[PDB]
Parts: structure tokens; sequence; C-alpha cells
């Protein structure tokens, strides 16, 4: 077709170098962080990962912010539904809005 | 301030800089236990004040989260909120009352 801008850049001594970590390794690190956060909580950031059920981890998170932990154990289905709806809204806003 | 749970820090001077010695707390040796969110007793749900319910297979205890120090489950270290029909994963156990043996003596 016609000459590209990238070829004009490369023919005058300007080169783009590749990063050391590929996107597969960045996604692997992100997946490891997500798996540790989902299963263990904050225990994997201070040493060995210690398993806990996610409901009890979320009750710990509720006690952190000043709400008593029986609120989660009495509204667990509502809290899970609200989280799922918020994740779906993040999905829809990323599918529609491009700015 | 370092990796782990932070306790202390000590400064030292260096050529064009500073060196921090961070003293932190790391958990070391772990064990598996069976855990529950609440305890059903007398038609009531008991939740721990601070700590977590654990079981070694036979008996149920309450302990602090960052160190294994099991204790007898008592109304002093638990609070009551509602009945057992709304909590998912509630178990059946007895809750000790210190007033009852003092009343009989
Ligand atoms: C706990 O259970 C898991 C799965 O059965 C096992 O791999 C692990 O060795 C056990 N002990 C500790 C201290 O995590
Ligand atoms: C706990 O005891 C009640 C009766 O007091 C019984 O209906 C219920 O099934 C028991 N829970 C379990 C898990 O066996």
């Amino acid at each position: 077709a016609a000459r590209d801008l990238i070829c004009a850049q490369k023919f005058n001594g300007l080169t783009v170098l590749p990063p050391l970590l590929t996107d597969e390794m960045i996604a692997q690190y992100t997946s490891a962080l997500l798996a540790g956060t989902i299963t263990s909580g904050w225990t994997f950031g201070a040493g060995a990962a210690l398993q806990i059920p996610f409901a009890m981890q979320m009750a710990y998170r509720f006690n952190g912010i000043g709400v008593t932990q029986n609120v989660l154990y009495e509204n667990q289905k509502l809290i899970a539904n609200q989280f799922n709806s918020a994740i779906g809204k993040i999905q829809d806003s990323l599918s529609s809005t491009a700015s | 301030c370092g990796k782990g749970y932070h306790l202390m820090s000590f400064p030292q001077s260096a050529p064009h800089g500073v060196v921090f010695l961070h003293v932190t707390y790391v958990p070391a040796q772990e064990k598996n236990f069976t855990t529950a969110p609440a305890i059903c007793h007398d038609g009531k749900a008991h939740f721990p004040r601070e700590g977590v319910f654990v079981s070694n297979g036979t008996h149920w205890f309450v302990t602090q989260r960052n160190f294994y120090e099991p204790q007898i489950i008592t109304t002093d270290n638990t609070f009551v909120s509602g009945n057992c029909d709304v909590v998912i994963g509630i178990v059946n156990n007895t809750v000790y009352d210190p007033l009852q043996p003092e009343l009989d003596s």
C-alpha cells in the first residue's frame, strides 16, 4: 500500500524495545494475587497463606469497619446479590463507555 | 515499615541516606481446624466477641485469630443475636454459664 509511520521511525534509528514481563506473566501475577485474596484474606501478605471461608473473611472485614459481624450473617444473601449486581454493572459500564 | 505485622523500627545513618531496621511479627507453624460462624444453643445464636470458633474433632473452643489459644466457650466471650434459622453454617453446641455453678453453691 503506502509507507507506514513505524517504518519511517525505524529507518531513522528509532527503535521500540519490548518489556521484560509479557502480558501472560502479568496476568499470572494478577491471578495469583486474586487467588490469595479470595482464599486466604490478608494472611498471605504477612507470610504463609492461611485458609478461611469467604463468609468468615467478609465478617472480619465487617468488624474492621465498625459493623458487628452478625449483620453479614443475617444479610449474607442480600450482600452477595448486591456484590454480583455491582460486578455486572462494572461489566456493563466497561462494555458501553469507552472514555 | 517492613513485611509482616509491624512492631518496631530503628534508624541508622549511612552516606547520603538512612537505613531502617524494621522489627516485624511473622506467624510460623500452623494447624488445621474445623470452624463455624455461630453456635446454636437454647434456640439462640452465639457469635464470638473477638476470635473464632474452632474444633479439633470432638470439642468446640473459641480462640484469638493470630495465635492458637483455645478457651472454653462462655457467655463472657460470646454475644447473642437472634435465632439459628438465618445463619448458614451454624452448629449445635453448649455454651457455659458461670452463674449457674455459683448459684448452686
Ligand atoms: C491442612 O490440610 C491441607 C489439606 O488437607 C493439607 O495440605 C495441609 O498439610 C494440612 N496442614 C496444614 C498445617 O496446613
Ligand atoms: C440442632 O438441634 C436442633 C434441636 O435442638 C435440631 O432440630 C437441629 O437439626 C440440630 N442441628 C443439626 C445440624 O443437627
